[PDB]
């Protein structure tokens, strides 16, 4: 862990670098390049979709061939991934770089989460799976900070740029990340995290997404306002994700902190839709994100708990899910949103009572024995 | 030529590969970043830019919605002869829409001196109570064009409508016609009748008359 | 991938009600709601009308506001717009647009992108019927007594309503400078135009020419011959 976790992290924050870089450079290939707009629900649903196909499987085979290859092969088709979707003018090669690209969080989210669920000891587990929603989401606010840098500098860059650091983490792969120590089945046991893991992202998501939607026509923000908000509930979600695991020394346990963190949430929320002027939506939205950025990593260190082997399945769960609630989560909401302002906030609001009726089931469920 | 979120200039022209900046004031509520639509003559409206997060404002090349201080502009960074048509801001609301009056985008081309054509009204015209007399002015470059209605050293003016065409597809060029309407009776009290046309690509105004009842 | 076409759209009287009508073959993974475009002849768009795929709510402009009722049909997947107490000002061209906002994730820097995607063809409603018939008129090449290089000919598709009116000339056999104005509303109420094309000065006396008019909401198409003034 000395620098194999460095170099693990730094796996898991270039697939992210990968995702958000497609953001402020999508909608100027798809026109420059000739597509309609049929394709860009495609486009935007491929990486989602593939992502939700393989990493069941692509990472139920990394515990039984190894974590090692099946992260580095990952990056291989990463790399490759992102050189065509920066190579030359097409749509069936966009169409299926997006599923190539889908292949590469599909093979390395599960096995390298996995991986610092094997290496790490077994307290400060918590940390590093805190440190590494720290990344995932430094990954998200990078990404699209990037893309908008390289502007004039032929807007194909940031892929060829994210294809280099693809080979330059790969290298690192083979040396690095050298051979782990060495090496219940049934599904019944992964069965109340994956809907709560579902029902939150449906919502969690919807809100997240339309923030900057939801707080742009009822308070009026500025765009060089909301940067504040984004920022500040970053910091404080950041501060708090490495506060994440003191918790845990205090708390009892994880659902119990699940469902806290969900009624402190629900709380804020209410707050949020009642307040309608400028200083008391800015404060607040500070706080509304505590529970939400620090849940995510409460999810992980579920999955990675309860399944006592096959971390790389486990953790592929949550990636095909989530990817399955940011991705049905924001339609959805993008019709509900157009009857009224506030309809996102009830659907945060409703996945957080949700998410307490689902945490109390299983505390009177493991009650049971 | 629509209201509720004035945009300009109403029309402009810019020439081949140029670079031109067109811009809408939105309401008090700005966010929602603005969509922009292009309709060619005579088809259903396209979509150039969709309406971006209002964070991601502008991007990087060739079409930017750049996201000023309460107003947004849309930049075009080269033009081919395939990016002439009129553009539509769509800002979004609560529950409704309003679109931009529109800017229309045209080619620029050499000035061209037009042609001024006469027609003295119709015989069968002359007793059907109506006298139509028509002016063509054809072969246009810019729209600018006054014409001044002429009888007996006189002028004339409410009594003239006139019409533009689009741009000419091929030529890139206008042509302009101005009716003058009379009635029977005040028509005959008349001798000739003339259209005059300044513009700018004439030295002088020129003048094309004839004198009905003597062929 | 998806065709919306639309139709219904027709002649009425100042105060009957139409019923359109916009078929849509759908699934192009976004949050849809089909609205109701409408353009005026010579004018801007102007948004009139709203309607959500899920839990349907309709939203009205402000001066289209009662007298208009949308509704949808997801059996047949159609957008009809009944038209009510229609006036002078209500005639247009009533294209169906489709809003779509599509949507990724990116944790609060989320990437949104909305627009009017697809559009129909563009169904025209008339609605103001006091129908009359064009009095198409010639306009003879005079050459001004002295024939020059060029000279141009037309016709005069005078005092008519309302303005649906296609001028063609020689059953369409001549396309090489032609012009066509657009109409213009006199003072009168009753519109005009003009539409006058280009001829060498050569082929006049060789050949004649005949104007092609046809105006549908009258059911009159009149085929008038153009030539010089005999003096």
């Amino acid at each position: 862990m000395n620098k194999q976790i460095f170099v693990l992290y730094f796996n898991i924050f270039l697939i992210f670098l990968g995702i958000g870089l497609v953001i402020p450079v999508l909608p100027v290939y798809l026109k420059d390049l000739g597509l309609t707009g049929s394709d860009l629900g495609l486009l935007v649903a491929a990486f989602a979709l593939s992502q939700m196909i393989i990493s069941p499987f692509g990472g139920t085979l990394a515990d039984k061939l190894g974590k090692k290859l099946i992260i580095c092969i990952g990056l291989i088709l990463f790399s490759v991934s992102e050189f065509m979707f920066a190579v030359g003018h097409n749509f069936s090669v966009l169409m299926l770089s997006r599923v190539i690209g889908g292949m590469s969080a599909g093979m390395v989210m599960p096995g390298v989460t996995g991986l610092i669920a094997d290496i790490s000891p077994s307290h400060q587990k918590a940390k590093n799976f805190g440190y590494m929603s720290a990344i995932i989401n430094s990954g998200f606010i990078l990404g699209p900070g990037i893309g908008g840098f390289m502007a004039e500098v032929s807007h194909r860059m940031p892929f060829y740029f994210a294809g280099a650091l693809g080979i330059l983490a790969f290298i690192m792969s083979i040396v690095l990340i050298h051979d782990p120590k060495k090496s219940k089945i049934n599904w019944k046991v992964f069965i109340t995290p994956v809907i709560l893991t579902l029902v939150l992202s449906f919502g969690l998501s919807a809100f997240e997404t339309l923030y900057s939607l939801y707080t742009a026509d009822k308070v009026n923000y500025s765009p060089k306002d909301i940067s504040i908000a984004i920022t500040g509930g970053g910091i404080f979600g950041a501060l708090f994700q490495i506060y994440f695991f003191d918790k845990f020394m205090k708390y009892f346990s994880e659902l119990t902190f699940i469902a806290w963190s969900l009624l402190y949430s629900v709380v804020v929320l209410i707050l949020l839709v009642f307040a309608n002027d400028y200083w008391s939506i800015m404060l607040i939205s500070f706080v509304v994100f505590i529970g939400f950025d620090m849940i995510r990593p409460a999810i992980t260190n579920y999955f990675s708990n309860i399944a006592g082997e096959r971390q790389g399945f486990a953790g592929g769960l949550n990636s095909t899910f989530t990817s399955m609630g940011n991705f049905i989560g924001p339609l959805i909401a993008g019709a509900l949103f157009d009857v009224h302002i506030e309809a996102p906030i009830y659907m945060a609001i409703g996945v957080s009572l949700a998410g307490v009726v689902i945490v109390l089931i299983e505390k009177q469920h493991r009650a049971k024995l | 030529s629509d209201i509720q979120m004035t945009q300009s200039p109403s029309s402009l022209s810019a020439s081949v590969g140029d670079r031109v900046t067109i811009t809408c004031r939105a309401s008090q509520s700005v966010s929602s970043a603005v969509a922009w639509y292009q309709q060619k003559p005579g088809k259903a409206p396209k979509l150039l830019i969709y309406s971006a997060s209002s964070l991601y404002s502008g991007v990087p090349s060739r079409f930017s919605g750049s996201r000023s201080g309460t107003d947004f502009t849309l930049t075009i960074s080269s033009l081919q002869p395939e990016d002439f048509a009129t553009y539509y801001c769509q800002q979004s609301s609560s529950s409704l829409i309003t679109f931009g009056q529109g800017t229309k985008v045209e080619i620029k081309r050499t000035v061209a001196a037009p042609s001024v054509f006469i027609f003295p009204p119709s015989d069968s015209q002359l007793k059907s109570g109506t006298a139509s007399v028509v002016c063509l002015l054809n072969n246009f470059y810019p729209r600018e064009a006054k014409v001044q209605w002429k009888v007996d050293n006189a002028l004339q003016s409410g009594n003239s409508q006139e019409s533009v065409t689009e741009q000419d597809s091929k030529d890139s060029t206008y042509s302009l016609s101005s009716t003058l309407t009379l009635s029977k009776a005040d028509y005959e009290k008349h001798k000739v009748y003339a259209c005059e046309v300044t513009h700018q690509g004439l030295s002088s105004p020129v003048t094309k008359s004839f004198n009905r009842g003597e062929c | 991938e998806v065709q919306l076409v639309e139709s219904g759209g027709g002649l009425v009287q100042p105060g009957g009600s139409l019923r359109l009508s916009c078929a849509a073959s759908g699934f192009t993974f976004s949050s849809s709601s089909i609205h109701w475009v409408r353009q005026a002849p010579g004018k801007g768009l102007e948004w009139v009308a709203s309607i959500s795929s899920s839990s349907g709510s309709t939203s009205y402009a402000d001066s289209v506001k009662g007298r208009f009722t949308i509704s949808a049909d997801t059996s047949k997947n159609t957008a009809y717009l009944q038209m009510n107490s229609l006036r002078a000002e209500d005639t247009a061209v009533y294209y169906c647009a489709r809003y779509s906002r599509y949507y990724y994730y990116a944790w609060r820097v989320g990437g949104y992108w909305g627009g009017l995607d697809y559009w129909g063809q563009g169904t025209l409603v008339t609605v103001f019927n006091q129908i009359k018939g064009p009095s198409v008129f010639p306009l003879a090449p005079s050459s001004k007594s002295t024939s020059g290089g060029t000279a141009a000919l037309g016709c005069l598709v005078k005092d008519y309503f309302p303005e649906p009116v296609t001028v063609s000339w020689n059953s369409g056999a001549l396309t090489s400078g032609v012009h066509t104005f657009p109409a213009v509303l006199q003072s009168s109420g009753l519109y005009s135009l003009s539409s006058v094309v280009t001829v060498p000065s050569s082929s006049l006396g060789t050949q004649t020419y005949i104007c092609n008019v046809n105006h549908k909401p009258s059911n009159t198409k009149v085929d008038k011959k153009v030539e010089p003034k005999s003096c």
